[PDB]
C-alpha cells in the first residue's frame, strides 16, 4: 500500500514482461516480488 | 507455475537431472534447484535440532542457539509435513572449516 | 570465538599510551585538522590517562620499581602505584591491607621518596 | 550496543530421525482446537474463534495478518497447533512395530520372555563397532523367534501364546497353545470364570472359541508403560532421550500442522471458500474426541461409546494414510508423499526453474557449432545479473540508459543500499544511470556472448543437455547448426526444445568448460 | 508440569535419591545403569559425556561404600577379566526408608526407659550406614576414649542379637543371578560322565542339590553361631571386634508388614483384641518367613511343577516351623489369665480373615501365605472408596466375585439407577481397575453388533496402582530440593554462622511448608509398601 | 592493560586483495572489536598484535577468503580492589551514578560501606554532612569490588552488559582535592 | 592426517577436466567483487572472459588441496600444474 | 561386494545400501521412514540424491576437492610487540 | 488442573513432626560428610 521510499498509495500491477510486479510509478520500487497465486 | 497460460517456467526433472551429475558439475546442479527456483531461508536452533520462526526455538524456549542457513523451500515443508505425523527430522550441524 | 587464556599477562600503562600515540601519528594528522567510531574510543583513550600523569623515558621507570617491589612474593600491587595519587601516603594507607602494622621503618618512606621523584 | 555479534557458517553432518514424545508436541505447539466449527456466524471476514484455521495459528490468505510471528504471507513461516485425545488409540503407521514388540514382552507382567544369560549374549553382537543396518535388522530377527518360541515368562511363569491381527485394524492374543495338558492353572481359571456366564443367556455357547482376550489402546497403553529401562535394547528402543519410552508410539496427544501446509484455497466459484479435505478430517476427529470425554463424565451406554471409541481410531489412522479406509476416496498425508510425482519426483528431485522458453526449432547452416541462435523477443525477457566492476563500468552505464525496449538494455537495478529491486520502465533514467554505485547488481537482456543451456524433452543419455553460445536474431524461432541435431536426435518437423540460462558467475563458468 | 508427568518411569524415582543427598556427579552414573541395563567401566564413560575415565572410578566408590551398586567379575578364555556393575536395588530403599529405621529402633527396643543413650541409639543407626560399611574399631577408636563404653559395646549384642546388624559378605554386595549360575555349574561339573541313563534326570541332579546349596549359602550370613566373641575376661559375651557389618533391610521389612497388618486387626475389631493381637505379633518378627522370597526371584518360576514348588514346600516351612507356632499360653505373662487369652483369641478364628485360623488343635499360629493376598485387596478397594465415589467400591466388590459380569446381571446384582453406573464405572476403565471382554457375534468382529464382558483381572489392577505411587513418591521428592533452590542465598548464610529480622520470616515459612512433605510421604510410603509382597 | 588469548575466524571482501594480507586482518577486527564488549570476559579495545595465522580458505558460493586466526587484545580489567580517579555527571536520590567520563557510562555505584547519617538532599548536594562537597566534572575517587556479567536476550533502559560495584568506605572518598 | 609436504607428494601432476572448471568458476565471481587482476587486459569486459585469459599466463594467485580418502591433505599451487 | 548378487528391486536395495533419504525417493516411501523413527536412525548426507533435498554442495565431479587462498606470509614478521613485563 | 487428590491431607501431628527432623539431619551429615 506505501512505499519505503516515496510513501505514495497508488501501485501499478505490472505485467508487460510476464512479471506481475507491483511498483508505484512516483519512483520505481517494487512493492512485492514472487506473487502467491490462488491456485 | 505450470502452464504457459498460467505464466510458466518450465520443468527440470529427474531424467534430466541424472544427465547432469554424469558431467560431474557440481555448481549449477545447486543453483538450478535451490537458487533460480526454490530458494527459502531457515533458521534452525542448534541443540534439539528443528527450525522455528524469525527469532525463535519455541521448543526450548530460550532463543540463544540459532543458526541462519539457507535450503530449498520443498524441504521446509517435507520437515513439516514429516513432522506432523509423529516423526521428528532432528538436523545435526557442523561448521564447514577446520576439517 | 575460544578464549585461550584470559588474563595472559600484564601490560603497563606507559603501551597503553605509548603504542597508541604511534597509532596516533599513522592515523592521518589527528587532533589538529580543525582547520568513524573507532577513533572516538581511541582519542578518550590518550586524554584520559595522559592527564592524569601531567595534571618520559621508560628506562627511569624500570628503576624506581625494581626498588618498589622489596616484598617477598606479594608484589603485584607495585605495578598498580604508577598514576594512583602520587606523592602522598595518606591514599597508600588504603591500597594495600595490613601494611600500617608491616612496615614501620624508613622504607615508607623511601617509598614516598620513589612516588615523589617521578611526580 | 557497544556488544558483539559473531558466528561461523555451519553445514549439515546428517539427518537423525525419532518420533517425539506426547510431551514435546505442547512445547512446540501455541494454540489449542478445543471447539470444533471452522467459521463463526460472526459474518466478518476472518472469522475463526479457537479450533480453526486460527490467525495465531498461521494465516492462509494474502490479506490477513499472522498474530504470532508477525507478516502477512512472504513473513510467515507456519506454525504448530495441538490436540487432546479422549482416550488413546494406536498408530497407523507404528501399527506393525506396536505387535513386533508386543511379540516379546509377557502380557501379565509384561517382561521379555528371555532368560538372564541368553539375553546377555544378543546385545553382546550389538555393542562391537561394525554393525550395519543390513546386520542391525537382521539380528533383531532371531531375538523375536526365541520371545516367540518361549511359552511362560520368568517372573510370574504366566502362559503366553501368539498374538496377531483380527482380520478394524485391532489385534487379538491367541493365549491358548495346549497339546494334551490341559491341567494348567489358567485354563482351569478360563472354564471356572466363564462358567457364571451361562447361568444366564445360554444362546453364546456358539461363541465359545471364537471369543479371545483383547488389547485396547487404553489396556496397551498401561501395558507398555511399567516395561523397564534395562530391556529396551533388545527389541529396537534405546534409552538416554526423554521420547526413549515405548509409550510415544501410540496417538495420545496430536500435533496441528500449519495452514501453509493446508492452505485454504479460493477457487472463486463463489463467495464460499473451497476448504481442502486436511482440514475436514481434522475437524471430523475433535468432534468425535469432544463427545467421548463428555460421554463418559455425563453418562452413555458402554455398548454405544465403543463404536464412537472404534470410529475415532478409524478416522485418525486415515488423516496419516487413506488405504486403511477400505470402501472420491480423501487424498492424506501418505497419499501424497509417494506415488508418480507427488513428492520427491515433481518437487524435491525435479522442479520447475525460473528463465526458462519454448519455441520451436528450425535449422541455419551459416553460424558456427557451440552457438545458438535466440529471437530477440524472448531476448528482452530473460535478464542476466551482472555485477558493477571498474572493468564493465563504461558499459553498464550506457546500457541502463537503453531501458527495456531497445535491444541492449536492463529490466530492473538493485542498488547496494536497496533491498528488494527498482523497475526501469517507471521514473527517470538518466537521474539513475549518472550514480550507479560500483557495489551494486544490474540485469541487463541476454546479449551474444552469454552461456545458454538446450536439451530435447526426452533425455536418453547425457549429450541431450548441452550447453550453447548465444547469438540475437530478429526472428521468431530457436536456430542451431545441423550437426548439433544429432545427440538431440531433432528433425525440425514441428518440435520443440527449451533452454536454460544460468544466473551466477560460477555457474556461467561451469557450464562451457564441462558441457560445452 | 506436564514434562515430568509423562515419559518417566521408576527411574525418575531412583535418579532423585542419590540427587538428594548425594554429589551431582553419581546421579548420572546410575541414571545410565538403570536405562542400559549392565555395563563395564570401559563403556560406561563412553555412553556419558563430561566425566573423565579415573573420575568415574572416583565417582563409582562414592555409591559403592552406601551399597548403591553390585558388582559382578567375569572372565574370557581370550580376554582378561571384565567388571561387570549392576544397580542395587535394595541398597537404595535403605536411603529411601533412612527416617523410618530411627523410629523403629524406639518402638522394638522397649525394655529400657530414661535412658542416657536415647540420643546415641539414634545416632547409632546414623552411624553405621552414613559412614557406608561399619566395624567395630571405628566408633570405639572415637574423640572419648573409654565414655563407658563397655557398656555401649555390649549394648550392641542386644542390638545385634535381635536382628538386622548381619555381618556384610560378597553375598549381600553380590546380586541374586550372577550367584545361582556358576554353583549350577559347580554342581555340574560335581557329577561327571559315565551316566547314559535319564540324562533329562542328570542335567536336574544338579538341581536339586543346588537348592540345597542355596537355603545354606544365604544362612551363612543368617547363622549366628560364628558373629560373636566368647571371652572369658571382664565380661561375658560380646560381638566380634573384627566383624565389618551395615544394616539389614529384611527384619526392618518383615516388622513393617507385620505393623501393616495390626492396623487391620484395629477396622476389623475394637481396640480390646488390637490390643491383644499386638503381643503375639510382634514376638514372631525376629524369626518370621521371607518376605521377599530370594528362591522366587529369578530362575524356574516359568514352569508349573516347578513353580508349584515354590509355595508347596513353603507353606510346609510356614506349617512345621517350631519357633513361631506359639503354645497360646506364655502370652498372659507378655502383657502387662488362660480362659481370655484363649476368649480374646477365639474371635481371631471366628472372623473370615485368615489370621490365627489354622492350626493343631491347643498351638495356634498365624498363616502368611494365604493372608496377604488378602490384605492387598482390602487395602487398594479402601483407597477407591476413599479418593472417589462410595459407588464404585460397590461395582468393584461386585464384578469380583461375580466372575465375568454383564451389563443386565451388574442391575440384578447390584441396585443403583441406570444413569449412575455410567458415571461410575467409566471411571474404572480409564484406571484399570475392570476390563472388556469381547464375543463378535457377527463377522470380521464388528462392534456395535457385539456385546461387552467384565473382568478384574486381579494383577493389571495393582501393578498400576504400584507405580501411580512411585511416581507421586518421586513427584514429592521433586518439589523437596527445587524449593530449596529458590532462597538458597540464605541457606548457605544459615549454614556459615554455625541476623536481618524481617528476613527470618522467608526462612520459617518455607521450612513449615517442606515440614508437611515428610509427612505426606510416610503416610504414602505406608501406602505403596503393601504391594510388596509378591 | 592485560592482554587476552582468544581466537576467531576473519572474512575479507575480495576487493582487499590489494593490501597486504595483516594490514586487512587488523581492520577486520578492528570493526569487530573496537568499543566492543566480550561476553563474560570484558571491553577490547583496540587488537595489540597477531600470534599465528593459517591458510585462507574459501566456501564455495562465496568467493571470498575466510582465515582463521588466534591473536590477543588488550583489555583493561582494573582489580577487585583498584583505585580509579573518575568523574560524574549524573545524581539520583538511591544511590551516585558515579561514570568514568569519556569512556563508559553503564555504572551504578552504592554507598553501602559509609556512616549512619546518608540519605539525599534535592538542594544541589548529597546529603547534609555533620566538608567541601563534592560536583560534577571534576576527579573522584572510587574503587572497585565487584562486577556482573550477564548475556540474557528474553525477547517478546539499564544495560546489563558491563556494571562494576563500588563504595567510598574511608575518608576522601568523593573528590581528589580532599587530599592532596 | 596433516599437511603432505614435497616428498609424500603422490598424485597425478596433471590438472584434471574438473580443476579448470572451479579454477575459473571460482575466479571469475572475485573480478565481479572488484578484486583486482594481474594481467594487461585490453578495452574488455565479461569478468569470466578476463579470467580464463589469466590462467594462460599462469597468475592466478590460488592453490587447490586435494584430500585424499583416508583424510589426508595434498597441495598444489595452481602455477604448478601444467594443462 | 557385499557377499551375494542382490537385485535393483526394493528387495535388492534395502541390503545394497540404507540412507531413509534416498530410500525415500525410490518406490515404497513411508514404509521406509516409520520404523526409521521408531529405531530412532542416523544417515550422514553424502549421497548424490541426499544432497539435492538439503541444498548442499554435491561430493562428487567438482565439488571433491576444495579451494584455498594462499596467505603469502611467514613468520619473519609475526613477532609479537611484548615489553616491559613486570620490572 | 487435575481433582480428584488422595485422602493424605493432614495438618501434621506432633506423632509425626518429630518424625520428620530425622530426616532433614539424615541428609545434611551425608551431604556435608564425605560425598
Ligand atoms: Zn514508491
Ligand atoms: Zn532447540
Ligand atoms: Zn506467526
Ligand atoms: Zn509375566
Amino acid at each position: 500500500p506505501v512505499c519505503k521510499n516515496c510513501h505514495g498509495t497508488e501501485f501499478e500491477r505490472d505485467l508487460s514482461n510476464a512479471n506481475n510486479d507491483l511498483v508505484c510509478k512516483a519512483c520505481g520500487v517494487v512493492s512485492e516480488d514472487n506473487p502467491i497465486v490462488s491456485e | 507455475t505450470e502452464g504457459r497460460s498460467r505464466d510458466g517456467g518450465l520443468r527440470l526433472g529427474e531424467m534430466e537431472r541424472d544427465c547432469v551429475i554424469a558431467y560431474g558439475a557440481s555448481q549449477l546442479l545447486l543453483e538450478r534447484l535451490m537458487i533460480s527456483s526454490d530458494a527459502f531461508e531457515v533458521d534452525v536452533c542448534d541443540k534439539c535440532g528443528l527450525m522455528g520462526y524469525s527469532g525463535w526455538c519455541t521448543t526450548c524456549k530460550s532463543a540463544e542457539n540459532i543458526i541462519k542457513m539457507t535450503i530449498p523451500y520443498a524441504a521446509k515443508l517435507l520437515f513439516q509435513e514429516l513432522l506432523s505425523m509423529n516423526i521428528a527430522p532432528r538436523l545435526r550441524l557442523e561448521d564447514i572449516f577446520q576439517q | 570465538m575460544k578464549v585461550l587464556e584470559e588474563r595472559n599477562a600484564f601490560l603497563s600503562d606507559y603501551e597503553v599510551l605509548k603504542f597508541l600515540t604511534d597509532l596516533e601519528k599513522k592515523h592521518l594528522w589527528d587532533q589538529k585538522s580543525l582547520a568513524p567510531e573507532l577513533q572516538g574510543i581511541t582519542r578518550n583513550v590518550v586524554n584520559y590517562l595522559s592527564i592524569n600523569k601531567n595534571f618520559m623515558s621508560d628506562e627511569s621507570f624500570a628503576e624506581l620499581m625494581t626498588k618498589l617491589n622489596s616484598f617477598k612474593l606479594f608484589k603485584a600491587e607495585k605495578l598498580q602505584i604508577v598514576n594512583q595519587l602520587p606523592a602522598n601516603m595518606v591514599h597508600l594507607y588504603s591500597i594495600v591491607e595490613e601494611c600500617d602494622a608491616r612496615f614501620d621503618e624508613k622504607t615508607i618512606e623511601e617509598m614516598l621518596e620513589i612516588i615523589s621523584g617521578y611526580a | 550496543k557497544e556488544v558483539v555479534v559473531s558466528e561461523t557458517p555451519k553445514r549439515i553432518k546428517g539427518l537423525e530421525f525419532s518420533a517425539l514424545s506426547a510431551a514435546d508436541i505442547v512445547a512446540q505447539s501455541e494454540v489449542e482446537v478445543s471447539t470444533r466449527d471452522l467459521f463463526d456466524l460472526e459474518k466478518d471476514r476472518a472469522p475463526k474463534a479457537n479450533g480453526a484455521l486460527d490467525p495465531k495459528m498461521g494465516v492462509s490468505s494474502s490479506s490477513l495478518e499472522c498474530a504470532t510471528c508477525h507478516g502477512n504471507l512472504a513473513s510467515c513461516h507456519g506454525h504448530f497447533g495441538h490436540l487432546k485425545l479422549a482416550l488413546p488409540v494406536f498408530h497407523i503407521g507404528y501399527f506393525k512395530a506396536t505387535i513386533q514388540i508386543l511379540q516379546g514382552i509377557c502380557k501379565n507382567c509384561s517382561a521379555i520372555l528371555l532368560s538372564e544369560t541368553d539375553k546377555r549374549q544378543f546385545l553382546h553382537e550389538l555393542r562391537r563397532p561394525g554393525v550395519d543396518n543390513l546386520r542391525r535388522m537382521g539380528i533383531l530377527k532371531k531375538i523375536l523367534d526365541q520371545c516367540k518360541k518361549q511359552r511362560r515368562c520368568l517372573h510370574c511363569g504366566a502362559l503366553n501364546g501368539v498374538v496377531k491381527k483380527a482380520a478394524a485394524l485391532k489385534i487379538i492374543h491367541d493365549t491358548f497353545r495346549w497339546v494334551g495338558k490341559k491341567s494348567a492353572p489358567e485354563k482351569d481359571i478360563w472354564v471356572g470364570e466363564w462358567k457364571e456366564v451361562l447361568a444366564h443367556n445360554p444362546e453364546l455357547e456358539r461363541y465359545v472359541k471364537r471369543c479371545m482376550d483383547d488389547l485396547n489402546p487404553l489396556k496397551t497403553l498401561n501395558l507398555f508403560k511399567q516395561i523397564k529401562s534395562a530391556d529396551c535394547e533388545l527389541l529396537g528402543i534405546d534409552a538416554t532421550v526423554p521420547s526413549g519410552r515405548p509409550e510415544t508410539y501410540i496417538w495420545r496427544y496430536l500435533p496441528a500442522p500449519p495452514v501453509c501446509i493446508r492452505p485454504s484455497v479460493m477457487m472463486q466459484d463463489s463467495p464460499a471458500s473451497n476448504e481442502d479435505d486436511l482440514t475436514v478430517k481434522l475437524t471430523e476427529i475433535v468432534w468425535t474426541s469432544s463427545l467421548i470425554k463428555a460421554g463418559l463424565d455425563k453418562g452413555i451406554s458402554i455398548n454405544n461409546m465403543m463404536e464412537h471409541w472404534d470410529y475415532l481410531q478409524l478416522t485418525v489412522a486415515m488423516y496419516i494414510n487413506s488405504d486403511s479406509v477400505n470402501p472420491k476416496p480423501i487424498r492424506g498425508f501418505c497419499q501424497r508423499l509417494k506415488g508418480k510425482q507427488g513428492r520427491f519426483r515433481g518437487n524435491l528431485s525435479g522442479k520447475r526453474v525460473d528463465f526458462s522458453g519454448r519455441t520451436v526449432i528450425s535449422p541455419d547452416p551459416n553460424l558456427s557449432i557451440d552457438e545458438v541462435a535466440v529471437p530477440d523477443r524472448v531476448a528482452k525477457v530473460l535478464t542476466y545479473p551482472e555485477k558493477v566492476t571498474r572493468y564493465n563500468r563504461h558499459k553498464l552505464q550506457e546500457l541502463i540508459v537503453n531501458g527495456p525496449n531497445v535491444h541492449p538494455g536492463a529490466n530492473y537495478l538493485l542498488k547496494r543500499n536497496e533491498d528488494a529491486r527498482r523497475n526501469l520502465r517507471y521514473g527517470d533514467r538518466m537521474k539513475l544511470a549518472k550514480n550507479l554505485q560500483i557495489g551494486d547488481v544490474v540485469e541487463r537482456h541476454l546479449e551474444d556472448g552469454d552461456v545458454v543451456l538446450f536439451n530435447r524433452q526426452p533425455s536418453l543419455h547425457r549429450l541431450s543437455i548441452l550447453s550453447h553460445y548465444a547469438k540475437i536474431r530478429p526472428w521468431r524461432t530457436f536456430r542451431l547448426n545441423e550437426c548439433v541435431c544429432t545427440p538431440y536426435n531433432a528433425d525440425f518437423d514441428g518440435d520443440e526444445m527449451n533452454l536454460h540460462v544460468p544466473q551466477t558467475e560460477e555457474a556461467r563458468a561451469e557450464a562451457i568448460n564441462l558441457m560445452g | 508440569s506436564l514434562e515430568q508427568r509423562t515419559l518417566n518411569p521408576d527411574l525418575f524415582l531412583y535418579k532423585e535419591l542419590v540427587k538428594a543427598h548425594l554429589g551431582e556427579r553419581a546421579a548420572s552414573v546410575i541414571g545410565m545403569l538403570v536405562a542400559l541395563g549392565r555395563l563395564s567401566v570401559r563403556e560406561l564413560v563412553e555412553k556419558i559425556d563430561g566425566m573423565d575415565v579415573d573420575s568415574v572410578k572416583t565417582t563409582l566408590v562414592s555409591l559403592t561404600q552406601l551399597r548403591c551398586v553390585k558388582y559382578l567379575q567375569e572372565t574370557a578364555i581370550s580376554g582378561k577379566k571384565t567388571t561387570y556393575y549392576y544397580y542395587n536395588e535394595e541398597g537404595i530403599h535403605i536411603l529411601l526408608y533412612s527416617g523410618l529405621i530411627i523410629d523403629e529402633i524406639i518402638t522394638q527396643m522397649r525394655v529400657n526407659d530414661e535412658e542416657e543413650h536415647k540420643q546415641l541409639v539414634a545416632e547409632i543407626v546414623q552411624n553405621v550406614i552414613s559412614l557406608g560399611s561399619l566395624t567395630v574399631e571405628d566408633y570405639l577408636s572415637s574423640v572419648t576414649s573409654d565414655s563407658m563404653k563397655y557398656t555401649i559395646s555390649s549394648l550392641f549384642v542386644q542390638l545385634c542379637e535381635m536382628g538386622y546388624l548381619i555381618q556384610i559378605s560378597k553375598l549381600h554386595y553380590t546380586p541374586i543371578e550372577d550367584l545361582w549360575q556358576f554353583l549350577y555349574e559347580k554342581h555340574y561339573k560335581n557329577i561327571p560322565r559315565n551316566s547314559p541313563l535319564s540324562d533329562l534326570k542328570k542335567r536336574s541332579q544338579a538341581k536339586m542339590n543346588a537348592k540345597t546349596d542355596f537355603a545354606k549359602i544365604i544362612n551363612k550370613p543368617n547363622e549366628l553361631s560364628q558373629i560373636l566373641t566368647v571371652d572369658p575376661k571382664t565380661s561375658l559375651r560380646i560381638v566380634k571386634p573384627t566383624v565389618s557389618l551395615t544394616i539389614n533391610l529384611d527384619r526392618f521389612m518383615k516388622g513393617r508388614r507385620s505393623k501393616q497388618l495390626i492396623n487391620l486387626a484395629k477396622t476389623r475389631v475394637g481396640s480390646v483384641t488390637a490390643q491383644v493381637y499386638k503381643i503375639a505379633l510382634r514376638l514372631t518378627e525376629q524369626k518370621s518367613p521371607k518376605i521377599r522370597d530370594p528362591l522366587t526371584q529369578t530362575g524356574l518360576l516359568q514352569d508349573l511343577e516347578e513353580a508349584k514348588s515354590f509355595q508347596d514346600e513353603a507353606e510346609l516351612v510356614e506349617e512345621k516351623t517350631p519357633g513361631l507356632t506359639f503354645n497360646a499360653i506364655d502370652l498372659a505373662r507378655h502383657l502387662p489369665s488362660a480362659s481370655l487369652i484363649n476368649s480374646h483369641l477365639k474371635i481371631l478364628a471366628s472372623s473370615n480373615f485368615p489370621f490365627l485360623n489354622e492350626t493343631k488343635p491347643g498351638v495356634y499360629y498365624v498363616p502368611y501365605s494365604k493372608l496377604m493376598p488378602v490384605l492387598k485387596s482390602s487395602v487398594y478397594e479402601y483407597v477407591i472408596a476413599s479418593t472417589l465415589g462410595p459407588s464404585a467400591m460397590r461395582l468393584s466388590r461386585c464384578i469380583r466375585d461375580n466372575k465375568l459380569v454383564s451389563e443386565k446381571i451388574i442391575n440384578s446384582t447390584a441396585l443403583m439407577k441406570e444413569k449412575d453406573i455410567r458415571s461410575t464405572l467409566a471411571s474404572l476403565i480409564r484406571y484399570n481397575s475392570v476390563e472388556i471382554q469381547e464375543v463378535p457375534r457377527t463377522a470380521d468382529r464388528s462392534a456395535s453388533r457385539a456385546v461387552f464382558l467384565f473382568r478384574c483381572k486381579e494383577t493389571h489392577s495393582y501393578n498400576f496402582m504400584r507405580q501411580n505411587l512411585e511416581w507421586n513418591m518421586a513427584n514429592l521428592l521433586f518439589k523437596k530440593e527445587k524449593l530449596k533452590q529458590e532462597n538458597s542465598t540464605l541457606l548457605k548464610k544459615a549454614n556459615r554462622d554455625d541476623l536481618l529480622p524481617s528476613e527470618l520470616n522467608q526462612l520459617k515459612m518455607v521450612n513449615e511448608r517442606e515440614l508437611n512433605v515428610f509427612a505426606r510421604l510416610s503416610r504414602l510410603l505406608s501406602l505403596w509398601e503393601v504391594f510388596q509382597m509378591a | 592493560f592485560i592482554l587476552s588469548k582468544i581466537a576467531d575466524l576473519v572474512r575479507i571482501p575480495p576487493d582487499q586483495f590489494h593490501r597486504d594480507t595483516i594490514s586487512a586482518i587488523t581492520h577486520q577486527l578492528n570493526n569487530k572489536f573496537a568499543n566492543k564488549i566480550i561476553p563474560n570476559v570484558g571491553l577490547c579495545i583496540t587488537i595489540y598484535d597477531l600470534l599465528t595465522v593459517e591458510e585462507g580458505q574459501l566456501k564455495p558460493g562465496d568467493g571470498s577468503s575466510y582465515i582463521n586466526v588466534t591473536f590477543r587484545a588488550v583489555v583493561f580489567k582494573p582489580f577487585l580492589g583498584e583505585i580509579v580517579t573518575g568523574w560524574i555527571s549524573k545524581c539520583t536520590a538511591e544511590g551516585i551514578k558515579v561514570s568514568l567520563l569519556g569512556i563508559f557510562d553503564d555504572i551504578f555505584i552504592p554507598q553501602n560501606m559509609l556512616f549512619e547519617g546518608c540519605y539525599y538532599t534535592p538542594e544541589e548536594s548529597a546529603w547534609i554532612w555533620p566538608k567541601l562537597y563534592f560536583d560534577v566534572n571534576e576527579k573522584i575517587r572510587f574503587r572497585i569490588e565487584r562486577e556482573v556479567f550477564v548475556d540474557v536476550k528474553p525477547k517478546s533502559e539499564k544495560p546489563p552488559a558491563y556494571a562494576l560495584l563500588g563504595s567510598c568506605q574511608t575518608d576522601g572518598m568523593g573528590l581528589v582535592s580532599w587530599w592532596e | 592426517e596433516k599437511a603432505i609436504p614435497k616428498d609424500q607428494r603422490a598424485t597425478t601432476p596433471y590438472m584434471t577436466k574438473y580443476e579448470r572448471a572451479r579454477i575459473l568458476g571460482t575466479r571469475a565471481l572475485q573480478i565481479s567483487m572488484n578484486a583486482p587482476v594481474f594481467v594487461d587486459l585490453e578495452g574488455e569486459t565479461d569478468p569470466l572472459r578476463i579470467a580464463m585469459k589469466e590462467l594462460a599466463e599462469k597468475k592466478i594467485p590460488l592453490v587447490i588441496r586435494r584430500y585424499l580418502p583416508d583424510g589426508s591433505f595434498e597441495d598444489w599451487s595452481v602455477e604448478e600444474l601444467i594443462v | 561386494y557385499k557377499g551375494e548378487v542382490l537385485g535393483i528391486t526394493r528387495f535388492g536395495l534395502s541390503k545394497m545400501r540404507d540412507s531413509v533419504l534416498q530410500l525415500a525417493s525410490f518406490e515404497k516411501t513411508t514404509d521406509h521412514l516409520f520404523d526409521a523413527a521408531f529405531y530412532m536412525k542416523k544417515d550422514a548426507v553424502e549421497g548424490v540424491s541426499e544432497c539435492i533435498i538439503l541444498g548442499q554442495t554435491m561430493s562428487i565431479g567438482t565439488g571433491s576437492f576444495k579451494v584455498v587462498k594462499g596467505t603469502n606470509i611467514s613468520e619473519k614478521d609475526l613477532v609479537p610487540k611484548r615489553c616491559l613485563f613486570e620490572s | 488442573f487435575p481433582s480428584i487428590p488422595l485422602p493424605i491431607n493432614g495438618p501434621i501431628t506432633n506423632k509425626e513432626r518429630s518424625l520428620a527432623v530425622k530426616y532433614i539431619n539424615f541428609g545434611k551429615t551425608v551431604k556435608d560428610g564425605p560425598f
